[PDB]
């Protein structure tokens, strides 16, 4: 339909949380082809977080009931078998819109920051099913897409920029579960979080940036612990 | 799984 | 396997898939035989859960759809989004309904169990009125209350004012009363009979149940509180 | 809606 249409269905589709909805008229406002407004970039992150989300949260389960238990382990594998496809076609399906028309359409190093964060994300969770062989290469692709956000970040936004925390954030993220490298972890959260509570007066945005800068925190203390 | 990403606030 | 198809639903209900664990107990159910206390309550569930998330974005839209009155483009959307969740909810419904004309309610053998499947079948025909059109919704409605009113007869004959499906029953068609047939009255009437008559009976709790059967008259009452204002 | 069904439990 209509771009706007398809975005009016969108925000219908979150209020009435359906999101796999959501999720699908927001593919198809971004297979037109034309560069995302942050309304409508913010739609298809919310949607698709909330797609794969659920994914996430049941793999845990599954995954968790095969390590607490033998006709009922195989029964668990072929379950977590089936969810880790649903998850891992859900992250194709993002991976493939930003290689085909979000990250080369991106403009502002705002926007391209904010793509490359998402492609972090989502070899991330792709990175937290896989196994043997591949898991190597798909680390990597995530800590690539993740350092390039960051260096761009800490080059064309200010500290307290809440897609720049965002980012420290889930790298930081990143590092400590799927790197399992905990000191580089709080490395990077500790200087996100100082940097920016140095320069808390010249801030637009509040509470998005200081939203994540509690996590960041909170994630300090969790993994300090 | 205690530790939180940035998705905790969409 | 029966036992597979069980063990499976507990594992899709742990992981809060209730559509996998619908279409086990579906599957279950369509063996043929009796079910289980277990597999009963697990089909329950399963489908509570996955017609309940249909109820709620349907309350949603269609108060969308009520706010946005003088607003064309907005207001038509909303609509067709409510008429597109309202079809979703239907075969949901018919799903269980037809499990229950065909297995569950046929092939119960006790009294409990026909109360308990007799109550589902004024529940689900209940989730019908809610959106049924003009024109069908009178039938609808009467083949709720008269679900109810079955299950609502073998309960007060077979089993003791504090059982907590013969309280269940009476929250639920109370709620009916209410809700669907605008008769406040009745509800609170059919309410407050069945909470002081498990006052009166408080020596026929179960350890097992004594619990659910407190928790469904604090329901009870707090229906009865709401609607009195 | 703060009518409650069976379903809250």
């Amino acid at each position: 339909m209509d771009k706007n249409e398809l975005v009016q269905k969108a925000k219908l589709a979150e209020q009435a949380e359906r999101y796999d909805d959501m999720a699908a008229c927001m593919k198809s406002v971004t297979e037109q082809g034309a560069e995302l407004s942050n309304e409508e970039r913010n739609l298809l992150s919310v949607a698709y977080k909330n797609v794969v989300g659920a994914r996430r949260s049941s793999w845990r389960v599954v995954s968790s009931i095969e390590q607490k238990t033998e006709k009922k382990q195989q029964m668990a594998r072929e379950y977590r078998e089936k969810i880790e496809t649903e998850l891992r076609d859900i992250c194709n399906d993002v991976l493939s819109l930003l290689e085909k028309f979000l990250i080369p359409n991106a403009s502002q190093a705002e926007s391209k920051v904010f793509y490359l964060k998402m492609k972090g994300d989502y070899y991330r969770y792709l990175a937290e099913v896989a196994a043997g062989d591949d898991k190597k290469g798909i680390v990597d692709q995530s800590q690539q897409a993740y350092q390039e956000a960051f260096e761009i970040s800490k080059k064309e936004m200010q500290p307290t920029h809440p897609i720049r925390l965002g980012l420290a954030l889930n790298f930081s993220v990143f590092y400590y579960e799927i790197l399992n490298s905990p000191e580089k972890a709080c490395s990077l959260a500790k200087t996100a979080f100082d940097e920016a509570i140095a320069e808390l007066d010249t801030l637009s945005s509040y509470k998005d940036s200081t939203l994540i800068m509690q996590l960041l925190r909170d994630n300090l203390t969790l993994w300090t612990s | 799984r205690r530790t939180n990403s940035d998705s905790a606030l969409h």
